[PDB]
């Protein structure tokens, strides 16, 4: 439970810092201080309107690629098996498959910011 | 054991959550995504318990396709959000006939 | 411990076969103390 | 024993976090924490690789879903677990749902709902075997490139088809 | 499925009170399912009309079960002919009349009486003989 | 069937199906399936609005040959399944005499079948 | 559903070899070379019988034989063992690499004082055979008589009697 | 498989995982290698339906080894009655069972 | 780009073939995504708001069924420890799977998705969805037919036939009624599935071939409404003739090949002492026959008013070859006299 | 000849990293065929003992396996000792 003890201590020590930084250093709020910041002026009124991406295409490819790397994390242990021959081909095959998918997306536009 | 009960009722409310749309598809899509987390934890619990070395395979490989299902899922939601603007399932009825 | 129970064979064969089985550790540490439980059952994983 | 059952209990009401339809990333809050404690459930059973994997790619996977929510799935007034009355009803109904059975399990240990399982904790279900010098989980995963082979091919080929599929559906002519 | 056994155990005629009560349980249960499907496929609006729709359906279905159950046993007791298929017919036809009363339209109740009357004799037809609807794969 | 011993999956007419007499080329079932080839020939020119009886005979000849070819092996497999069904069947009754007794067939002089007057 | 049998508390007690792990692994290379015959006998019992309750006698033999092994080294050069095992203790991984000088001092006692040589690499990791005289367990898994397989189809294929026999299809 | 392409060419595609007592990475045994072995080679070439009543004993024991529920229930009866009477008195723990 | 559309079509076929050749419970699921992954692109190939409509509706139900399908496997793993494709060893898990597979097939009230998706997507993709994904769940149902719950599957089959054929006479779009008609045919093959698996394959093949022959005819006619199909008599009256012949074929009147399954299905069910159930499904199959003739009534058997511009269509000719059309038509109408071929499947 | 040389010139001029990454990726695939130490790498993993090689009962006529981990007969690894 040693990891639990340091985890508990860490989140505790963080909580004291926010605790005495909210009660000790005075309190005075009169609305316009409490208002959002828009570089000096009053916002158009939102911060909740759809802030549509312009790079949505690459986001999903990250999920496919961040997923597939989890398939090759076992590589250090995969090297120390009695069958490195098929290990070499299969592990290589994954890297070309990611390479092909990146190459496929690259050629058909893709990574460049969708406009 | 009791740990198994906790995580199969994790499926049940996830099952209830998925096929219960209130306002928007994104919340249900996330529930579909999180539904496999119980599925991951479920399958993972037997496999380390039973010491079956090979079948440690499938928790990772279930993760390949469950999140891939989500990958095409929220990318489908992109096509909705351009024609539909919002992501509401209540509006998602233009094929009323 | 088994005197009050109506029907109880003391140390009956757990399975229908007579071949020995690796002992389900619940039989091992079932009635031991709490610290001995955590020292071995959760010992390795919780150890650093 | 506490932690083994207690962590799974957090996994439960954590799942209530997103199954009750809060604002989508408040649901993201719901399953990211159960994903965090879900690492703990497999961790206590060994399972360090798998426990870290979910704490690796879920955060990677959940990294973009927030963006889609705040970019193309957010409202003028984002939801919360207390604002809307139905979702609060959905939240609470996810609280007595497991509360009765854990009390039933803690008091009787013979709960029959759907499946039959006893309630002597879960420290019993562990083993007495010795791993020698090899972790069972980390080597079964490493058997991907020695004995997976075909099981590798179907995963890799689909990932290629993935990047084709996620491209053409969103291309829009 | 326990309700089906809770109705079949009681011999025809005797214990007509329990037989009638059992028939209400099947009628009440079936009304709950159709009502649950009704407000799910077609959402009325708020809870007040939703519970009214379930109330109308549950009351109606239980009504058919109640009168059909009590008519079957009293007919068997009075006529002293438990095996007679018509012991269910007069209960079955009465089911249509009650449905016609529940729907406030005797026009559809008249045709319902024959339809539920014929089926009621048919379920007694199979109960008497070895008829089975969900046969196990014998071949 | 799907579980009989000594079966090779995805294997068409096996090495013992040839022990049965082959279907004749004048098999009425075979020529009918050839007639389906003839029928599938004439209709083809109907969609493409061609002379339904005097258009390209190569298509019609190829339409008939394909049907008569694949049919012959199917007609060979036809009997082999039935022969295999018949073969094992007779082994079971031989191997299980107690399930198939032989009644002492007695003439109608002893049978008391009652008479139904109709009038 | 039957009987479990366990040896009584008397015959499962031996003169247990009570010395720390580091000392055991410090002399493990020399221990595995000569003190091997009881060891090889012990788990031919462990793998053939597949039942620890049937191998207590071999467990006694290996425990006492190791005791004679530890008696020999203690009697001849006890002091050179001292520095070798304590520097193994200081290593968290019990690494042999930071022990070569101390290992050298240990090695030349038993080679010259007693005649014990140091096995080289891949020496103890062998499939070597052992001359156990005990009977071979006939049914290690205690399996019962198995059900007889269904009779095998035999004979020759005859044409289907009266054709397909389906409704009104003559053949 | 609907089409047992595995058996046709004789090359395995997914049969290596299937059952528990298949070959393992440098022979790491499963929990129920013995029980699962006894059940599998009991009902081999005998038929799926002609396997339940005959090769039963090798199966419930195997599914016992997998779940160990009746034995955990056995431990439940031991622990439950233990806390029943030690709280009432009688039993005092022997000095090895509590340290 | 056509070269890639060959690949995703191939993967859908490859994934389906993966399901029907796998002995591992895991790989069977893997084929379902391989079908599911590459299906959505070809479902919204035209990229219409209806295409995005149907694609989203398809994905939600299909993903739910496949996701429900694992812990049906996982509980089997919990209570059996076996991955092999055999009978299931835990009842509640396999009941859970039957709902999952029925969701993929669209038999129970689960069936709501198939008529909705079919309308939004084009005819060509409608054929592929309605004729190719009805094999992978069929293969799994065929394999697990040993321990199948009789009441569970028969109830699912009856509803699929009932609602499948009951709402059929309420849709003016052909793509809708075929989806409605398919659910009725879905029930027919699934009803026999618990009893004998062989007749399920024959009814599958017979239904499949008719499914091409009609959908393939519809593409040639290029019709979306019954009135649109009605105008076909003024260009290619022969095409509209095979139209009705296939309708009566799909109805099931002999000698037409649509009487193949209806004749064969009730046979072993009567052999299995199930007689009331065969009677009800046959009688309610007349509901299928009703809107079958109504489409035949509007298309072939009677004329219908045409348009002025329709004349110029006579001058030009169709350019699509529409491969394998004549063989499907004959294989969908004149097949009954060759009945004993069910043994070849057996 | 001329086309490939100009093409290599163009690739090395515009995006050197990609024509690079194709190079390291290129030969890392075909070196395994030309590798003379892959067989040693095979022998490396076989030699490493994880499970202890349980002894075998000797009913006679196995001269290869020794009776003791000191006799010369049996599989050996002096290639590793040299290496
Ligand atoms: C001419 C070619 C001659 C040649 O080269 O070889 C002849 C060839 C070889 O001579 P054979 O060895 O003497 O023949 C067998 C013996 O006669 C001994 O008889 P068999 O029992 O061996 O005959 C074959 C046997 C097993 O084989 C079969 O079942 C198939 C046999 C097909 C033979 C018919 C000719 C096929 C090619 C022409 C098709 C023309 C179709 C026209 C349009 C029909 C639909 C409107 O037939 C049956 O069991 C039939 C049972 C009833 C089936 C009902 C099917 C559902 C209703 C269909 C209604 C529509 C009419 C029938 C259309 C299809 C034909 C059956 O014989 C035949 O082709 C037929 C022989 C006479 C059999 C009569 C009874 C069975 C067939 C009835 C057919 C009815 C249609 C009208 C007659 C056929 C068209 C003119
Ligand atoms: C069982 C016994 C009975 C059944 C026997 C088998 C019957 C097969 C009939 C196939 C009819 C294909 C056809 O003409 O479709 C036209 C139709 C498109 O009609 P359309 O919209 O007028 O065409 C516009 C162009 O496609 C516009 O094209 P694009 O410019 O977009 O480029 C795409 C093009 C690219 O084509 C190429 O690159 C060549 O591919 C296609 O057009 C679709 C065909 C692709 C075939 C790929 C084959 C891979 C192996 O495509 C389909 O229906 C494709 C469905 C999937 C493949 C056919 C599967 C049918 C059978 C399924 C069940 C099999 C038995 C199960 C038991
Ligand atoms: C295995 C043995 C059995 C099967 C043998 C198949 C031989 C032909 C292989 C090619 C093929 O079937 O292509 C079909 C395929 C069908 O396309 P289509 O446009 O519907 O065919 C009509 C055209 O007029 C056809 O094109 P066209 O108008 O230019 O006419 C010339 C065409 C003639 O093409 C044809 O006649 C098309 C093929 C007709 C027969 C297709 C097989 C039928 C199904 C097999 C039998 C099923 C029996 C079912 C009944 C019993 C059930 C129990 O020539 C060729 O196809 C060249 C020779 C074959 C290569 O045609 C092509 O690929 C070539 C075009
Ligand atoms: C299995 C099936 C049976 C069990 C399951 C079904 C149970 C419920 C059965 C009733 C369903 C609803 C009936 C609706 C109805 O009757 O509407 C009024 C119906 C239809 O009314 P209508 O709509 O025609 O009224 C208007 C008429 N015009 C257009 C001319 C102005 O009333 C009638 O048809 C006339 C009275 C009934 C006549 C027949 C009674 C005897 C029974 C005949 C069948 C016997 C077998
Ligand atoms: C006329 C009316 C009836 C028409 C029926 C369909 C005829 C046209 C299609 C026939 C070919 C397709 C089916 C047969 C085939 O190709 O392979 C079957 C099979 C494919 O291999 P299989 O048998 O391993 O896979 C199919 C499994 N069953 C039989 C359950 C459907 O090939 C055979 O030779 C069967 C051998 C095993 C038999 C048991
Ligand atoms: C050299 C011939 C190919 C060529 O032109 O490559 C460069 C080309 C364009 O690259 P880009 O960075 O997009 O150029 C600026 C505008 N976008 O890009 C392409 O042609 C595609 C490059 C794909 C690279 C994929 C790399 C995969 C991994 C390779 C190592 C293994
Ligand atoms: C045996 C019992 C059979 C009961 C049949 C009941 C049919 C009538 C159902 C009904 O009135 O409401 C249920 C409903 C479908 O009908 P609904 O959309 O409410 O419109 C009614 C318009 N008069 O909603 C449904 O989901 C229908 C459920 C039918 C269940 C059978
Ligand atoms: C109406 C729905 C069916 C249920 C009606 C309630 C009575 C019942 O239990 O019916 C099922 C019937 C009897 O089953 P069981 O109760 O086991 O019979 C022995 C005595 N207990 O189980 C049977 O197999 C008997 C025959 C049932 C009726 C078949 C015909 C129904 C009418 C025609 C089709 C509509
Ligand atoms: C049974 C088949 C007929 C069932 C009724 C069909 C609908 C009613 C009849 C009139 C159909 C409309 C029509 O125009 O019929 C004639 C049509 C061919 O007309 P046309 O193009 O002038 O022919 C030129 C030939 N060189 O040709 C046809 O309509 C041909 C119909 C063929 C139907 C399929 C037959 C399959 C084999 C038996």
């Amino acid at each position: 439970m040693n990891i639990m003890l340091t985890l508990l201590t860490n989140v505790t020590l963080a909580s004291l810092l926010v605790l005495i930084a909210f009660w000790l250093p005075q309190l005075n709020a009169y609305s316009e201080k409490t208002s959002p910041y828009e570089c000096g002026f009053d916002p158009m009124g939102s911060a909740r309107l759809p802030f549509s991406m312009k790079f949505f295409l690459v986001a999903i490819t990250f999920l496919l690629f961040d997923l597939e790397i989890a398939l090759l994390l076992p590589l250090p242990w995969a090297s120390q098996t009695n069958n490195l021959k098929t290990m070499l081909t299969m592990a290589l095959f994954l890297l070309i498959l990611l390479a092909a998918s990146l190459a496929y997306e690259w050629t058909q536009k893709g990574l460049e910011w969708a406009e | 054991p009791l740990v198994y009960m906790n995580i199969i009722m994790a499926f049940a409310i996830a099952l209830a959550g998925l096929l219960m749309y209130r306002s928007h598809l994104m919340s249900s899509l996330l529930c579909l995504e999180g539904m496999m987390l119980s599925l991951f934890i479920m399958s993972t619990l037997i496999i380390l318990n039973t010491h079956f070395t090979l079948a440690n395979m499938m928790p990772i490989i279930l993760l390949v396709f469950a999140a891939c299902e989500a990958a095409l899922g929220l990318s489908l939601l992109v096509m909705v959000s351009n024609t539909y603007g919002t992501d509401y399932v209540q509006n998602l009825n233009l094929l009323q006939c | 411990i088994m005197k009050d129970v109506p029907d109880w064979k003391v140390g009956e064969s757990v399975f229908h076969t007579t071949r020995w089985v690796t002992p389900m550790m619940g039989e091992l540490y079932g009635l031991r103390t709490n610290e001995e439980i955590l020292s071995a059952t959760y010992g390795f994983i919780w150890y650093t | 024993m506490y932690i083994a059952f207690i962590l799974s209990t957090i996994f439960v009401i954590g799942f209530v976090g997103f199954s009750s339809k809060p604002s989508p990333i408040y649901g993201g809050l719901g399953l990211i924490v159960s994903g965090g404690v879900g690492c703990g459930i497999v961790l206590n059973f060994g399972g360090s690789f798998l426990g870290l994997m979910v704490f690796l790619i879920y955060l990677g996977g959940m990294l973009v879903v927030f963006g889609y929510t705040t970019a193309m799935a957010t409202e003028m007034y984002p939801e919360v677990w207390v604002s809307n009355k139905t979702v609060f009803g959905a939240f609470v109904s996810g609280l007595m749902m497991e509360f009765c059975m854990v009390y039933y399990a803690l008091k009787e240990e013979e709960v029959e709902i759907i499946f039959k399982f006893n309630g002597l904790g879960d420290w019993v279900i562990y083993d007495t075997g010795d791993s020698g010098f090899f972790s069972e989980e980390a080597m079964g995963i490493a058997a991907l490139y020695s004995y997976g082979t075909w099981l590798v091919i179907v995963t890799g080929w689909s990932l290629l088809i993935g990047v084709v599929v996620i491209m053409e559906i969103t291309r829009g002519n | 499925k326990t309700l089906l056994h809770k109705y079949s155990d009681i011999p025809e005629g005797t214990e007509c009170h329990r037989k009638a009560y059992a028939s209400t349980s099947i009628g009440g249960a079936t009304g709950l399912i159709v009502s649950a499907y009704s407000i799910a496929l077609k959402p009325p609006a708020s809870f007040l009309e939703g519970v009214a729709r379930t109330g109308r359906y549950t009351f109606t279905s239980a009504a058919i079960g109640a009168i059909f159950g009590l008519t079957s046993c009293i007919s068997a007791q009075v006529r002293e002919k438990p095996d007679d298929p018509l012991n269910y017919f007069i209960g079955g036809c009465a089911g249509g009349l009650t449905l016609g009363a529940r729907t406030r339209s005797y026009g559809i109740g008249a045709a319902a009486c024959a339809y539920m009357g014929l089926t009621a004799a048919l379920v007694k037809m199979g109960q008497l003989e070895g008829w089975q609807v969900f046969a196990e794969p014998k071949v | 069937m799907s579980g009989r011993p000594g079966r090779v999956p995805l294997q068409f007419l096996p090495n013992e199906a040839r022990s049965l007499p082959p279907p004749k080329l004048t098999d009425p079932r075979l020529v009918y399936m050839g007639f389906l080839g003839y029928c599938s020939g004439l209709i083809d020119n109907a969609i493409r609005r061609r002379p339904v009886v005097s258009a390209g005979l190569h298509r019609q000849l190829l339409y008939v040959t394909s049907f008569v070819f694949f049919g012959y092996y199917l007609l060979k497999r036809q009997d082999y399944m039935y022969a295999l069904r018949d073969h094992d069947m007779f082994a079971y009754v031989k191997s299980h005499p107690e399930d198939f007794p032989e009644k002492d067939k007695k003439t109608y002089g002893e049978i008391l079948e009652e008479f139904h007057p109709v009038r | 559903p039957g009987i479990v049998e366990l040896p009584t508390l008397e015959d499962l007690k031996v003169q247990e070899v009570k010395v720390s792990s580091s000392v055991l692994k410090a002399a493990a290379h020399h221990y595995g070379a000569q003190c091997d015959k009881p060891n090889k006998e012990f788990m031919l019992c462990r793998w053939e019988e597949k039942d620890p309750r049937r191998c207590l006698e071999e467990g006694k033999l290996v425990n006492q034989c190791a005791l004679d092994f530890f008696r020999q080294i203690k009697r001849h050069c006890a002091e050179p063992f001292t520095e070798y095992w304590t520097c193994i203790d200081y290593s968290g991984l019990q690494l042999f690499r930071h022990c070569r000088k101390q290992q050298a001092k240990f090695d030349e006692c038993v080679l010259d004082k007693l005649g014990w040589v140091r096995p080289d690499l891949g020496e103890l990791s062998k499939v070597t055979k052992v001359k156990t005289d005990r009977p071979l367990p006939e049914n290690p898994y205690h399996s019962r008589a198995r059900p007889e397989p269904n009779p095998e189809a035999e004979g020759d294929l005859k044409p289907a009697k009266h054709g397909s026999r389906l409704f009104f299809w003559t053949m | 498989p609907f089409f047992d392409v595995q058996k046709r060419l004789g090359l395995d595609l997914d049969r290596w995982m299937t059952i528990q007592s298949a070959e393992q990475p440098h022979k790491i045994p499963g929990r129920c290698h013995a029980f699962e072995k006894e059940w599998i080679e009991c009902a081999h070439g005998i038929g799926g339906i002609r396997a339940e009543k005959e090769c039963k004993i090798e199966f419930d024991d195997f599914v016992e080894c997998l779940l160990r529920q009746k034995t955990m229930k056995r431990l439940s009866a031991i622990k439950r009655q233990r806390d029943k009477l030690i709280k009432e008195g009688k039993y005092t723990p022997p000095p090895h069972h509590l340290g | 780009n056509p070269i890639i559309y060959t690949t995703l079509i191939m993967t859908v076929m490859s994934g389906t073939m993966l399901v029907m050749i796998s002995s591992h419970w895991l790989l069977i699921w893997i084929g379902f995504e391989m079908n599911l992954l590459a299906m959505i692109p070809v479902l919204m190939k035209n990229f219409n708001p209806r295409a995005t409509e149907a694609a989203t509706k398809y994905f939600l139900t299909q993903a739910t069924a496949s996701m429900m399908l694992m812990m049906a496997i996982i509980i089997n793993l919990l209570y059996s420890g076996q991955w092999t494709i055999t009978k299931m060893f835990n009842p509640v898990a396999m009941t859970m799977m039957t709902m999952a597979l029925a969701m993929k097939l669209g038999l129970s009230p689960f069936h709501f998705w198939v008529p909705e998706v079919t309308q939004g997507i084009s005819l060509q993709a409608g054929l592929l969805l309605l004729t190719w994904q009805k094999l992978a769940p069929l293969s799994v149902l065929c394999q697990i037919s040993q321990s199948i719950n009789p009441n569970l599957m028969l109830t699912m089959a009856m509803l699929s036939i009932l609602i499948g054929g009951w709402g059929g006479l309420n849709q003016t779009q052909l793509r809708k009624i075929m989806a409605y008609s398919s659910i009725a045919h879905m029930g027919w093959m699934t009803a026999v599935l618990p009893y004998n698996t062989t007749m399920t394959i024959l009814n599958l093949l017979i239904y499949i071939t008719m499914t091409l022959a009609m959908f393939m005819l519809l593409i040639h006619s290029s019709a979306t409404t019954t009135l649109s199909l009605s105008h076909t008599w003024n260009k290619m009256p022969v095409i509209t003739s095979l139209m009705m012949v296939t309708l009566l074929s799909m109805g099931g009147l002999p000698p037409l090949s649509g009487f193949m399954p209806k004749w064969m299905i009730i046979q072993e069910m009567t052999k299995n002492e199930s007689i009331i159930m065969p009677t009800l499904m046959a009688m309610t199959a007349l509901l299928n026959l009703y809107f079958y003739m109504r489409l035949a009534y509007s298309s072939s058997l009677t004329m219908f008013p045409s348009t002025n511009n329709m004349k110029m269509k006579w001058q030009f000719e169709h350019t699509k070859q529409m491969k394998l059309l004549p063989t499907m038509i004959v294989l969908s109408t004149l097949v009954l006299p060759m009945t004993p071929a069910l043994s070849s499947l057996n | 000849a001329g086309r490939i040389a100009s093409f290599l010139k163009n690739a090395w001029a515009k995006e050197p990293v990609l024509v690079a990454s194709f190079a390291i990726g290129g030969l890392a695939i075909i070196l395994p065929s030309l590798s003379p130490y892959t067989n040693y790498a095979i022998r490396i993993n076989r030699a490493t003992p994880y499970n202890y090689p349980v002894p075998l009962r000797d009913d006679g006529n196995m001269p290869d396996v020794p009776s003791h981990p000191q006799d010369p007969q049996g599989p050996s690894l002096e290639w590793l000792k040299n290496l």
